[PDB]
């Protein structure tokens, strides 16, 4: 559980909001009012091109946030589900650790940071590529593979 | 038709309703270039038609009609460096990933 | 009447094409976590009062 929030249409859960450092980051595709009330508050500035929406954190009560890091050499990094491979550029997961409603999810590398934020899936044969939106020095890159539903 | 011979100047007279006077006097096959500021009359009315063509047409303005141009030049450049920055803006965004 | 119409509207298309000229160059940098725009940026945009 630790930081981050489920997000719910209802009494149906869509997705999870992650505390990265100072962003309150969530991807806008999912649709909810966070389980959290105080987080409902606040604005955020979405972006369509990046399918993510972000604010900044209430630094005064929740300054407790995973950290996060720019560098992904290619290697293992896990998530809730099972463990993720860099598979050279690409985010591979085994066909049923991914599913509908984990999207918004974050990832860590092995020190324990988040790497990136999971959108959604495609699979060519057992493994499933993964759509996710990392982010290099002070810029975010989305990157999305051919035939990915959104989750 | 008027006489011409000799080193001399001649005189003539038109009739216009354009505040600004700008024709061309098609003299013996040689045009030439006139051009004038013409002042409103003092009646207001008279017991003849007019002389010149008609009401001018909303083409022609007068001359310090040059405040329509620096206005609308003005606003053209604002769009113009509007959409450069936009279309730069867009292309450096098409750029990313 | 129409003249003035159209000058207002193009200007205010002006302005509200420099709006979204902000949007879209400065998301990527308020996107970020832990993010900061350089210098020259900082400049030119005049969005700056929320350092995110
Ligand atoms: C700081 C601010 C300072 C700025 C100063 C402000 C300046 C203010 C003034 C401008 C002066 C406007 C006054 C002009 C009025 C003259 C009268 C007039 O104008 O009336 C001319 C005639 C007579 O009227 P009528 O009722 O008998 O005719 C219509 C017949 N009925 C009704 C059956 C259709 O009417 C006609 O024939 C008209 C027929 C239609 C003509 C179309 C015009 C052609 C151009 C169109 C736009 C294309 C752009 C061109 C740009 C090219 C540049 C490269």
């Amino acid at each position: 559980n630790d930081c981050i929030f489920e997000v719910k249409h209802e009494g149906k859960v869509t997705g999870y909001a992650c505390l990265v450092g100072d962003k309150v980051m969530k991807p806008a595709h999912v649709k909810g009012t966070i389980d959290n009330a105080d987080l409902a508050k606040l604005a955020f500035k979405r972006s369509s091109k990046y399918d993510l929406e972000c604010a900044q954190i209430p630094v005064h009560m929740k300054s407790d946030a995973s950290k996060f890091t720019h560098e992904k050499p290619e290697g293992y990094y896990n998530w809730h589900h099972g463990a993720v491979q860099y598979s050279g550029g690409r985010f591979t997961i085994p066909t049923g650790a991914g599913k509908p409603g984990d999207s918004g999810r974050p990832i860590f590398d092995n020190k324990g940071r988040v790497v990136a934020i999971v959108l959604g899936g495609a699979n060519e044969g057992a493994r499933t590529a993964l759509s996710v939106v990392t982010w290099n020095k002070d810029i975010v890159t989305k990157i999305t593979p051919e035939g990915a539903e959104e989750w | 038709e008027i006489e011409v011979e000799g080193n001399s100047q001649l005189q003539i007279s038109f009739s216009t309703a354009l505040a600004s006077a700008e024709f061309r006097v098609q003299v013996c096959s040689t045009q030439v270039h006139c051009a004038a500021e013409c002042h409103p009359p003092k009646d207001h009315i008279v017991n003849y038609p007019a002389s010149h063509t008609t009401l001018g047409v909303q083409d022609i303005s007068v001359t310090a009609m040059s405040w329509v141009q620096k206005i609308t030049g003005g606003v053209g450049l604002v769009v113009a460096v509007a959409a450069l920055i936009l279309i730069v803006v867009l292309c450096v965004s098409f750029s990313r990933h | 009447s129409v003249a003035s119409f159209v000058l207002l509207s193009m200007v205010g298309v002006a302005v509200g094409m420099c709006m979204c000229a902000r949007r879209r160059c400065i998301t990527p940098y308020e996107l970020t976590p832990g993010a900061t725009v350089p210098f020259l940026l900082s400049l030119i945009c005049c969005i700056r009062t929320a350092k995110a």
